[PDB]
């Protein structure tokens, strides 16, 4: 007989962050909205016709 | 007369007086001030820049939409806000002096 055991394997496994996916509201934007209307439309020059 | 730079030029005689017989307890005379100025455009700019800082990135919005708002409701309130702060700047540096009028252009030929 040959004594000294057979063989036994270690428990060890590789690791990864799985390309995981979540929500982001901030990622959906790069630009701001244009301004409101700064201009008068009511004014009249009061000509006596 | 002292503040001609801070009264609007197309509004003559800007002040509404009132002169009550009865001053507050303890004061021999007093007065309540009330002013409507283009200067308040700095409250509305401050609100709306601080609003955009939460809003454009959608900070704390789930607390409002979770009650039942939508982004549209924010959009209607922002559309009013951008109009109201513009309605200030529309009257800032507006004058009593008259603006001209124009014709149309767009025509040319060989000679």
């Amino acid at each position: 007989h040959v004594p000294g055991g057979g063989s036994v394997q270690i428990v060890y496994k590789p690791v990864d962050l799985s390309k995981v996916t979540s929500k982001c509201g901030s990622l959906g934007n790069i630009h701001h909205k244009p301004g409101g209307g700064q201009v008068e439309v009511k004014s009249e020059k009061l000509d006596f016709k | 007369n002292k503040n001609s730079s801070y009264f609007v030029e197309w509004i003559p005689n800007n002040v509404k007086t009132a002169v009550c017989d009865i001053p507050p307890r303890g004061l021999k005379m007093s007065a309540t001030f009330i002013g409507n100025s283009t200067a308040i455009q700095e409250l509305f700019k401050r609100i709306s820049e601080q609003f955009t800082a939460m809003f454009r990135r959608k900070a704390f919005l789930h607390w409002y939409t979770g009650e039942g708002m939508d982004e549209m409701e924010f959009t209607e309130a922002e559309s009013n806000m951008n109009d109201l702060v513009s309605e200030y700047q529309q009257y800032q540096d507006a004058t009593a002096d008259e603006q001209g009028e124009f014709e149309e252009e767009g025509e040319e030929d060989e000679a």
